[PDB]
């Protein structure tokens, strides 16, 4: 139940 | 109707942490499931401040959970969707997800529970209720799309389930979900043609359970440490791939790297994991397996 928020990252796909 | 529980049954208790679209609760359900008076449940919720794409996305994902019966995905067991808020009750899960488990099991961790890491024969079952969970999920024509050991979650028995659907599509008519542009995305788990071409099949799914392997025999380190997420993206579209983690099992080696094969025809199938390691499982696998089960057909 814990969020990894540094799992994320903001990039373009397709 | 038929998952529409009344909300004076729904007591919660304590945030387990923050889910895709809100607060994730402890709490009680008082006669959700037949034979017990009060069950400790999971209650998923959405934030007061969630946009109207968060919103509709967490009543989606609670609406495709209700054709879900795998005992390797986590259950939904409920809904409160009568006056507000909407609550979407579920399986609690004692050990919580996969990725703070693994992460408990380090030598140095502070929460260490006086329990060595996963030996080989309990990494294989890992493995292998994780891949029986996918192919229950594939067969019912979802892909998953963002499989890794934070969307795993652990029981009380140490079964892994399928856990997490917050970007779970619906393959029914074309086998593939395609979507390109930007977007706050899993890219250390996702496979080439995925970063590359937006698309993603069961075979992308399979690319991110080779990660969760890398995951599970790295204790949930960080996959490509010491690369920038744009790094990963030209990284893995060029052909790039994990490293084995230090002592490794080679049986566990093997399989991650079918797992990364460039070619995603050439990876292999949910199905073929839990047959690879059909015969060196607990007694009670085929019992509740989907993949020794009559629906696999």
């Amino acid at each position: 139940y814990n969020p990894y928020p540094e799992d994320y990252g903001d990039i373009e796909i397709g | 109707d038929e998952w529409e529980v009344s909300r004076e049954k729904i007591t919660l208790l304590r945030e387990l942490g923050q889910g895709s679209f809100g607060m994730v609760y402890e709490g009680n359900a008082r006669d959700i499931i037949k034979g017990e008076a009060e069950t400790r449940v999971a209650v998923k919720t959405v934030n007061e401040s969630a946009s109207l794409r968060e919103r509709i996305e967490f009543l989606n994902e609670a609406s495709v959970m209700k054709g879900f019966t795998c005992h390797h995905v986590v259950r939904l067991l409920g809904v409160v969707s009568k006056g507000q808020p909407t609550l979407v009750v579920m399986e609690l899960m004692a050990h919580g997800d996969l990725k703070s488990y693994l992460r408990s099991l380090r030598p140095e961790a502070e929460n260490n529970p006086g329990r060595p890491p996963p030996t080989l024969q309990e990494m294989i079952q890992m493995a292998a209720e994780i891949a029986d969970g996918m192919a229950y999920l594939n067969a019912k024509k979802f892909v998953h799309r963002d499989l890794a050991a934070r969307n795993c979650m652990v029981a009380h028995d140490f079964t892994v389930k399928i856990g997490d659907f917050g970007m779970t599509r619906d393959i029914y008519e074309t086998d593939y979900y395609r979507k390109g542009g930007k977007g706050l995305l899993p890219v250390r788990w996702m496979a080439p043609e995925s970063l590359k071409d937006g698309v993603f099949t069961t075979s992308s799914d399979m690319w991110s359970f080779g990660v969760v392997l890398w995951e599970i025999t790295s204790l949930a380190e960080q996959p490509y440490q010491g690369l920038s997420n744009e790094q990963v993206l030209k990284f893995v579209m060029d052909g790039g791939y994990l490293d084995q983690p230090d002592n490794c099992p080679e049986r566990v080696t093997d399989l991650m790297r079918m797992c990364w094969q460039f070619n995603p025809n050439m990876r292999p199938t949910f199905l073929e994991i839990v047959n690879l390691l059909k015969d060196d499982l607990h007694p009670s696998f085929p019992e509740v397996s989907f993949f020794h089960s009559e629906e696999n057909k």
